[PDB]
Formats: C-alpha cells, structure tokens, sequence
RNA sequence: UUUGGUGCCCAUGUCGCUGUGGAAACACCUGGUUCCAUUUCGAACCCAGCAGUUAAGCACAGUGGAGCCGAAUGUAGCUGUUUCAGUGAGAAUAGGAAAGCACCAAGC
RNA sequence: CGGUCGCCUCCUAAAAGGUAACGGAGGCGUACAAAGGUACCUUCAGUACGGUUGGAAAUCGUAUGUAGAGUGUAAUGGUGUAAGGGUGCUUGACUGUGAGACAUACAGGUCGAACAGGUGAGAAAUCAGGUCAUAGUGAUCCGGUGGUCCAGUAUGGAAUGG
RNA sequence: UGGAGGUAAAGCUACUGAAUGUAUGAUGGCGCCACCUAGGCGUACUGAAUACAAUUAAACUCUGAAUGCCAUUUAUUUUA
C-alpha cells in the first residue's frame, strides 16, 4: 500500500486529470512500457494490485519500475452527512494519471511474458490501456 | 434522521487592505500623491519619491511617474518621478 | 579578514548611498579620497556624474601626508569652487573617520567661504 | 483590557500635557522626562502623575 | 593601550647549572628570581 | 629584545637560503598568539570566573576579554548573554616577550612536555598548544580557583601553507617530537 | 592612450588556476612621543616617514574548470475562429562569455 | 443541539483590484526608557581542520559557505554592509498645524509634502511628530479629575455649567 | 505604445515538503569473536550524503505568458 509518509496539509484542493502529460510520459528505465489513453484517479489500491499481478507473473530475474506515485489524498463525508460543518476527512491516496503518462514498465524478460505482464497490470486498471517501446 | 455532524473550525478572514500600484507609467502627477502601497518594500524608491511609516511611496514633485527595472538578475523594481522638466 | 582599502570603499558606498539619498537641494558633492602617501579631492556632481572641481597633492607637487600641505590642498580647492561660483557644498570622507588630514582639509576650505 | 497607560505633567505650571506607556513591574523608577510644554513654551523637565 | 595598575616590567632570569639570565618583560618583582628547570636545564631540547 | 632581532636576522636569512625565497619578506611572519581560557562554571559559580581573568591578566599584559556564547544550551545549562570564556590576543613586542617567556621558563616546567607536533597544524598554518594544568606557569601565585584548569595557546603566521608554518617553527626551535 | 581614483551598472562583470609588472602613483612597510583608538589588541581606526617590498592587494596576458548567459526549429499553454491562423513559453541544445559606459589627476 | 459573532496573515481568488460558503490553516485584546532618535563602528547560521577540563553540540583560531541566520510575535512581504549586532549622546515616544491623495454608504481608517515655535544627534549635509510593515481594540449618553483669558438668572460672590 | 502582476504552463540540483531506480555509501538491525570495555569481520537487510536518470504540489518556485487592468498618443462618436 503506497502510502506518503506525512503530508503539510491534510485536505488539500483535487488536481484534475485532464490534458496533455507531464513528466512520466516515455520509457526510461525499461524499455517497455504501458501508457494510458484517459486521465483518472487511480488509487494505491489498485496500485498494489496491478504490482502483485506484475510480480507473480514475473520470472526468477524480470524487473520493474513503478512510476506514478499516489501522492495526492481525497475525502468523503461520513454516510448520512448534509452538506457543510467543514470538509469530511482524508480516506484512501490516488496517483494522477493523464493522457500520456506511462505507469509501469518492464525489462529483462522474453518479450511475450511482458506483454501478458502489461496486459494483466491494465485490466487491473480503468484506464485503457496501450504497449509502447523504448526508442533505440 | 440526521445523527448529528461536528463542527468546522477555520471560517475567519481579514479585511483585506487596499494595497498595489496606484499610478500608471505615463500619469501626471503632484507632489504627495501615492503610487505605490505594499507590505515590505516591494517596488524600490528613486527620485522625487517618498516612504511612509507602512513603506507607503508617496511623490515629492510635479512630473511623470517612471518605473526603473533594476538589481540582480533584473529583480528588482525602482520608482521614480521624473519632473515635468518642461524647461521651455 | 579583508584590506585597509576594501574596507574603506565599502564604508564609501554606504556614504555615497547616504548622499544621493537625501541631498535635495542638489549641492556639489566635495569627495577627498586619502591614501598611505597623499591625499586629493575632487568636487562630483551627482546629477550629471562629472567632475567639475578637482585638486591632489600630486596637482600641488607638495611632499603631503601632513597636517600642513592638507591646509594647502583645501585653500586650492576652496579657491577653485569659488572661481567655479558653487558654495553649497556637502562634504563626505574616502571612507576614513572625519580627523586629522580630513578635518583639517574640511575646516580650511570652510574659512575660505565655502558653506558646509 | 490592561492599564500600562501613564500620565506625564510638567514640573514648573504642573499641568498635565502628554499621554505614554510604562510597565510598573518591570521600570520600577518614576519617569522624570523633559519635553515641550505649551504653556511655558520651552522645554522643560516632564515628571509621571498619578 | 596603557594607564595600568600591573606593570610589565622588563626582570631578568636566572637558572640552575647554566645561569642564562634572560631578561623578558612580567608584571612581578623587580629581582633575579632563580628558575631551577630552564629550557636549556632539560634533557629533551639538549 | 634582543631575540627579536635575532628572529629577524636569523629567519630571514636562512628560510630565504632554504627554498630561494625571491624577498626577505617572502618568509613566513608569525601574527598573533591567542590565548582563551573558558569555562562554563560562570553558569552557577560566577565569582570563579573573575579569579579566572586575573591570572589570565597576571599572565600576559593585556587585560581579558570575556567572551559571550552564541546560543543557548539546557544540557550545560548555557544561556545567551552570559560570559563564558575569555580571549587574549597578543601583538608587537608583547606577543614576543610571552612567546619567549613560554617556551622558556612556562613550557619546561610543564610536568611531562614530551610534545605533540605534525598532527596539530590545522590544514592553514595555525598551531594550537593545549596546557592541563596552570599552577606550572609562573606567573601564579599558589591561591587560585578552588578548581585548576590548562590552556589553550594557539599561535598564527603569515603563510597559508602547514608545512612553511612548521619550517618557521623548526627556524625558531619550538620543541615538540621531530617537529 | 596607460596608471590611480570614482560614478553608473549588477556575473556574458563572478569563483578559481597559470605567468608578467612597477617610472610616477597604489600598496604592503617603518614606529606609537604627540591628535585619535581597542568591548583587549597602533590588529583595525589615527598619527609621521618611505628604509625595504613585488608575496599580497592591485594591473595586464592566457586558462571554457565551476558558476552565469543562451540562438533557430519544435512543443505545452492562450485569443479568436476553427476543428486552423496568429501568439508564443518552460525544459533541453549548438554556442557565447576571462565585462562594459563616462569624468578627473599625471607621464603620455 | 453543537459551533461561531470584533480585528490581523496566507490559500481558495481565475498574473490589476475586488469576490462567498457551518471552505482549508493560523494568531491577536500585545512587547520595548529600549527593541525609540541620532552619530560612529561592525556583518550570517551551518560545516571542515586544529586544541585541557569539555563530552555530538558551550568557547578559540582559520577556511569554506551566498541566506537555510537574525529582524520580540501568526503568517505574508521585505531586508545579507541592510531594516541585523555593538558603542556614545539623547528623548522628535515634540507643540500649533497641515496643501494634496487612497479607500470608503456613513461613521471611521491610511499616507503625507510643507509652515511656525523650541529641542536631540551630528563637523556639516541631514535625520527625529515612535519601532522593518500589516492585528494589540469600543461610538454616544452619564458622571468624576486637572487646567482654563467663557457664563455666573437684579448687583458682588458662590452654586452650577462651558 | 508603455506599465503593474506571478495565474495557465513548466520545473524541482532554484528552495520547502512528498517521492522511483542504479552506483558509492554514514547509520542501525542482524550475527560471529575478543573484550566487560574500547571494539573488530561479514551483513537475508534499514537507509544519511553524493553522482546519474526520472517524478508531485491551492497554501513549492530558478522561470513564466496570453487575456484582462491602468495611463497616454491618434482617429471617430455623445453631452453624457
Ligand atoms: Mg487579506
Ligand atoms: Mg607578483
Ligand atoms: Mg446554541
Ligand atoms: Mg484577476
Ligand atoms: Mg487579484
Ligand atoms: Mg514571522
Ligand atoms: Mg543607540
Ligand atoms: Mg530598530
Ligand atoms: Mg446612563
Ligand atoms: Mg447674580
Ligand atoms: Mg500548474
Ligand atoms: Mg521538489
Ligand atoms: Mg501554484
Ligand atoms: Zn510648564
Ligand atoms: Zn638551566
């Protein structure tokens, strides 16, 4: 479970996921990788999910890379709440993805295993998913 | 039924004071009207141009109001008034 | 930590800061830089950044260093700000404390009808 | 609210003519300043009042 | 600096064995105080 | 004093001859001679630390400065604004005259001066000499703090370089172990 | 033109490394008896003199090491109308860069 | 029912300003006869080395380091020759004022050139009408206190007012 | 035409936090010895600092627009 250590501020604003990508958008310590077509909140939760896949369907010497970081918190109102008497508290951390960023890339493994890899890790995701490789 | 709900604790907020550049480039001017109000010493006094006791820049002369960009790595703001100097 | 000089010129940048800051009345400005061996002076005008005045012991060809040849440097240039028609004079140090050659040289232009 | 307020009054007309503060506990001594008075129009020595 | 109760007046010292009256300058009687270990009275400089 | 021109006649001479030095001025110049005795008893027992100043006047010539630290302490009990040390600086004839004085008749006495030397030269040329105990320096009488204490001497030159501050030092005979 | 002083500037002006220099001046330097000074020290400030001095500082030449600056193309954000025309960054890069502008005194 | 009611700082506040919510974080109802004014002098914290007590860290010497130090305070802004530290003398921490501006429904608030009187520092130029700046505060009525060139119910006082 | 600003964007060796991998590694845990206290050899492993490559932010900024805002210049229009 990604989780930050400590944060300054406990409820901070929401960061959208629309546009473009910033940072995290080419391969650069595997050479392949899986992108995302659709800006979401993903949680640690699925996060943790997604690496337990990856890591029992790795082999004896296969390595990975995780990217994106749930670094941002969100709220909810307890059930049975109206609205107002301040915000609610800070339940479970979401990585940000937009259009473009890889989460997670493989290395050191046959070709077919990584993309199975890659193809379990992003149904363990909503975001659509897509292969791309690293330029020479 | 509604169960009860706790209580927020920060909804307080100051009177904001009414502070920023009063006086354009390129504006007339007399002596003792403000140009520039700022907590700290945010746009640096030149020629004919005065401070407060709340680093108030006041005018000291009739003319135009010209800022000068000054200091390292061109941070730093300077005004002055550069008097009417009509001189016939 | 530093030298006699360095020192010296940064007590003549806060004093030259002091003067542009809060001369008004745009007198001329009678700087005397004092040195090991001699001592000049020269009258600036921080408006136009020139000098209109100038004088030195080298000028003088006089053995300075002394309490005597500093009457004569400021007589010189008291003369010539009198011959240059400006009498509103404001007076500032190299950066040395106002005494012996400096005071000596400020009070000996003073009675040859500067006003400072 | 506190009282650290004091009253200053002149020592030649005793008229009481200016208005500052002073912490009793920390400034034991009595103020014996000297400033302005209006009425001998001159400088003069300005002692507390009570 | 100067205008001091303890003046630094110029003693002369001598040693055993080897006289060595070195004269330095000390705030203390004005006498041939006797020192028995010099610098030269020691086996390590000699 | 006569062993000041002896210094400059004697170091001139030889150092310039020793590495070719092009001017006699060239050679390394030996600055000030600081001296700082402190303690921090002046937290609880204050009247120790004047006793501490006399024999530190009685010892130099100059009177002692105390020294105020720049923080605040719980453990040691240290407080800004307090006097806890005192620094003596040394210089012209004076420094030469206590100089002499030590390494003469103070340093000898010293119960066991076998010395310490090569491991002490700060990286800049500096010399520190750390003293245990006072009663052997002579200019002290035996009524003193009910608490004895050292020093620590430390010395300054003209050059930056260690190994130019030790040829000095070997140039003027300072006696430690091969250095 | 060069040296010395200084103002404007506020690193493409810096930090550092390697060499050269002094005629005059700048500096270290020589002493504290005078005016003046140390929270203690003529260190500094202040005196009165230039014996020595080119280590310094200072001034010149080289040095692309650190620091600094940074083109064009492209892109992200914007304004409109389009789903295309302008506007155009930041980052990155080729690369520049061993300051510059005036006044005064001296031999020139 | 719980919570809040005045004022100050930041974000939300969308690069002029303004802009709400039982939106997100904090403070204030002060402190300084020096932490004011002036003249002079002076400049980090930390780290590296070397040194008795003395220790990871008290102080000293030297170097490095461009602010992470300090600027009484909650934040913001400013400020490293400054607005930070030290010393000497002082009280402008003045009197009567005040052209002109800001922002404002009003009431109130904020800055201020300049004049007269008499001072403080400083050789002088200059500075000083409280502090690096923004919170530290409550109208009117009523009564009390000091001064006072005004009134004093026929007149002189007094009472009582101004 | 000139200006104020610090948003969008971008960046985090330009700070404050959060934070990934590789390499060198303070540090501890973990042992095995000697030594009762000064310690030593490996460390299933924790991880300071540095270098390389990559990240995040309403209350982060070494940067950084457009629009909008103020004033002025020119042309036109209205007596508001
Ligand atoms: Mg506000
Ligand atoms: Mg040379
Ligand atoms: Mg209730
Ligand atoms: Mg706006
Ligand atoms: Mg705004
Ligand atoms: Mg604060
Ligand atoms: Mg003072
Ligand atoms: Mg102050
Ligand atoms: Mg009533
Ligand atoms: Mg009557
Ligand atoms: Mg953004
Ligand atoms: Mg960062
Ligand atoms: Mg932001
Ligand atoms: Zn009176
Ligand atoms: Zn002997």
């Amino acid at each position: 479970m990604l989780q930050p250590k400590r944060t300054k501020y406990r409820k901070p604003h929401n960061v959208s996921y629309e546009g473009k990508a910033k940072g995290n958008s080419y391969v650069a310590f595997g050479e392949y990788g899986l992108v995302a077509t659709k800006g979401n909140w993903i949680d640690a939760r699925a996060i943790e999910s997604a690496r337990i896949a990856i890591s029992k369907c790795l082999g004896k010497t296969g390595k990975m890379w995780i990217r994106i970081f749930p670094h941002m918190s969100k709220t909810k109102k307890p059930l049975e709440v109206r609205m107002g008497s301040g915000k609610g508290n800070p339940e479970f951390w979401v990585a940000v993805v937009k259009q473009g960023t890889v989460m997670f890339e493989v290395a050191n493994i046959p070709e077919s295993q990584m993309i199975k890899a890659l193809t379990r890790a992003g149904h363990k995701l909503p975001v659509t998913w897509k292969i791309l490789k690293r330029e020479e | 039924s509604k169960k009860g709900v706790g209580s927020t604790k920060n909804g307080r907020d100051s009177h904001a004071k009414r502070l920023g550049a009063k006086k354009a480039d390129g504006q007339m001017i007399r002596t003792g009207q403000i140009i520039y109000r700022q907590r700290g010493t945010r746009v640096y006094p030149g020629v004919n141009v005065g401070l407060g006791s709340d680093d108030t820049l006041f005018a000291l002369s009739d003319g135009l109001v010209k800022y000068q960009k000054f200091g390292p790595k061109q941070g730093k703001t300077r005004v002055s008034v550069v008097k009417h100097k009509l001189d016939a | 930590m530093k030298t006699r000089t360095e020192q010296r010129r940064l007590r003549h940048k806060r004093i030259v800061k002091k003067i542009r800051a809060t001369n008004h009345d745009n007198r001329v400005v009678l700087m005397v830089i004092k040195s090991l061996n001699h001592i000049s002076v020269q009258a600036w005008d921080f408006s136009q950044n020139i000098v209109l005045a100038s004088s030195s012991s080298l000028a003088l060809k006089l053995k300075n260093g002394n309490k005597d040849n500093a009457k004569l440097v400021g007589q010189d240039i008291a003369d010539k700000l009198v011959k240059l028609k400006l009498t509103n004079v404001v007076f500032d140090t190299g950066g040395s404390k106002y005494h012996g050659r400096i005071a000596a040289l400020a009070e000996a232009a003073r009675e040859r009808g500067l006003n400072f | 609210a506190v009282k650290r307020s004091t009253r200053l009054g002149c020592n030649d007309c005793r008229e009481i003519n200016y208005l500052t503060f002073k912490n009793v506990k920390k400034n034991p001594e009595k103020l014996a300043l000297n400033k302005f008075c209006s009425r001998c129009r001159k400088v003069v020595v300005h002692k507390e009042v009570k | 600096k100067k205008d001091f109760h303890f003046p630094s007046q110029s003693v002369s010292f001598k040693c055993a064995s080897c006289s060595n009256s070195f004269t330095i300058e000390s705030t203390l009687k004005q006498k041939e105080i006797t020192i028995d270990i010099c610098g030269k009275c020691h086996p390590f400089y000699i | 004093n006569n062993l000041k021109a002896h210094y400059q006649k004697t170091i001139a001479k030889e150092l310039q001859k020793s590495f070719a030095f092009s001017s006699i001025m060239q050679v390394p110049r030996l600055e000030k001679i600081v001296i700082n005795m402190g303690v921090g008893d002046a937290i609880r027992d204050s009247k120790f630390l004047e006793s501490a100043l006399n024999e530190l006047h009685l010892i130099s010539g100059q009177k002692p400065v105390a020294t105020k630290a720049k923080n605040a302490i719980s453990t040691y009990k240290l407080r800004a604004g307090q006097l806890i040390g005192c620094k003596v600086t040394l210089r012209g004839e004076r420094m030469w005259a206590f100089l002499e004085k030590l390494i003469y008749v103070a340093l000898p006495r010293v119960r066991d001066f076998r010395g310490l030397s090569l491991k002490s030269f700060d990286g800049r040329g500096n010399y520190t000499i750390g003293i245990k105990e006072q009663i052997i320096f002579p200019e002290i009488v035996y009524d003193d703090i009910k608490r004895i204490r050292g020093f620590d001497v430390t010395l300054v030159t003209s050059t930056n370089k260690d190994s130019e501050a030790l040829a000095l030092l070997r140039a003027l005979n300072l006696p430690l172990v091969k250095g």
